[PDB]
């Protein structure tokens, strides 16, 4: 059930370089051989983002609540389910609308269905089978709820060391909302690698929330308060901005390289 | 097509076309090519006169 799961060692703040990633696809447009220009959210290159270790080395729960500003870039380079879905809510406390996605790696269960989220909100698999599903007390009035479970969009299966390079992109402009999403296997150790990534709007559901704030919900294991684990977890935030960014199609319609145009004079 | 009213001839074409990808242009931002609804199959469009 929801339990005080305080495990609260703060950890010092770190920052990272996000290099030549977070660009995704703009429009659903096959260009061939072709350079387009085109102006949209984009992650800044070689721009700073924050990344948060949940791992228990060091027992911290890194589950902070975050703002959205203009989209999310989430890197979770982490290993076998251990974070599964995020809530996105300006005060995630069933006083206003709040939008979880949950994945379990069975299911889809994108709601809005304003829940009363208890403190941190989080999964987690009993020492297996899922047993920590109270991430919230009441669904209070249940909108639109895509009952429709397309797949798991985790798709683990990998193991190394962070060999599951998962990278995902949250929009919310006006109406709608893109989850855009792009997976590559690295070995490096715990930071974004080199080289360039881009593979379609994985799914794009039309909310219009006001997707003020946000958080992640961190999956666990049950042997409870203090007897658990966290494996090693890779939390990556990264803030879009509205930039322009010149994006190269080779002849098989695939994106291979982009550039910033407001990095530096070159 | 999908409400791509046009001109032209539809041909069977070699284009990739990954799944996420529907219409297809080329640099003059003219489709020449669509994803029929029905059949996923591409055909390119090549006009007329
Ligand atoms: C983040 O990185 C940028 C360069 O990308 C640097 O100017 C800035 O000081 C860094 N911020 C922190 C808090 O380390
Ligand atoms: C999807 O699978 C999970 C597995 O834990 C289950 O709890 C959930 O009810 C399933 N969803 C539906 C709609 O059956
Ligand atoms: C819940 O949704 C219903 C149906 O739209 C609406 O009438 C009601 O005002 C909402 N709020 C509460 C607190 O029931
Ligand atoms: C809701 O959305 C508006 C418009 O984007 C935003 O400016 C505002 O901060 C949000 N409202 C609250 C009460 O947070
Ligand atoms: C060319 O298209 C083929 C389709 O069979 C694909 O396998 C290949 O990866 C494409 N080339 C590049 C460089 O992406
Ligand atoms: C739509 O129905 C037709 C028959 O009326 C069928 O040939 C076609 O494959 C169907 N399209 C899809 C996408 O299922």
């Amino acid at each position: 059930q929801c339990v005080n799961l305080t495990t609260r060692t703060q950890l010092p703040p770190a920052y990272t370089n996000s290099f030549t990633r977070g660009v995704y696809y703009p429009d659903k447009v096959f260009r061939s051989s072709v350079l387009h220009s085109t102006q949209d959210l984009f992650l800044p290159f070689f721009s700073n983002v924050t990344w948060f270790h949940a791992i228990h080395v060091t027992k911290r729960f890194d589950n902070p609540v975050l703002p959205f500003n203009d989209g999310v870039y989430f890197a979770s380079t982490e290993k076998s389910n251990i974070i599964r879905g995020w809530i996105f809510g300006t005060t995630l406390d069933s006083k206003t609308q709040s939008l979880l996605i949950v994945n379990n790696a069975t299911n889809v269960v994108i709601k809005v269905c304003e829940f009363q989220f208890c403190n941190d909100p989080f999964l987690g698999v009993y020492y297996w089978m899922e047993s920590e599903f109270r991430v919230y007390s009441s669904a209070n009035n249940c909108t639109f709820e895509y009952v429709s479970q397309p797949f798991l969009m985790d798709l683990e299966g990998k193991q190394g060391n962070f060999k599951n390079l998962r990278e995902f992109v949250f929009k919310n402009i006006d109406g709608y909302f893109k989850i855009y999403s792009k997976h590559t296997p690295i070995n490096l150790v715990r930071d974004l690698p080199q080289g360039f990534s881009a593979l379609e709007p994985l799914v794009d559901l039309p909310i219009g929330i006001n997707i003020t704030r946000f958080q992640t919900l961190l999956a666990l294991h049950r042997s409870s308060s203090s007897g658990w684990t966290a494996g090693a977890a890779a939390y990556y935030v990264g803030y879009l901005q509205p930039r322009t960014f010149l994006l190269k199609y080779n002849e098989n319609g695939t994106i291979t390289d982009a550039v910033d145009c407001a990095l530096d004079p070159l | 097509f999908n409400g791509l009213t046009g001109t032209g001839v539809l041909t069977e074409s070699n284009k990739k076309f990954l799944p996420f990808q529907q219409f297809g242009r080329d640099i003059a931002d003219t489709t020449d090519a669509v994803r029929d609804p029905q059949t996923l199959e591409i055909l390119d469009i090549t006009p007329c006169s």
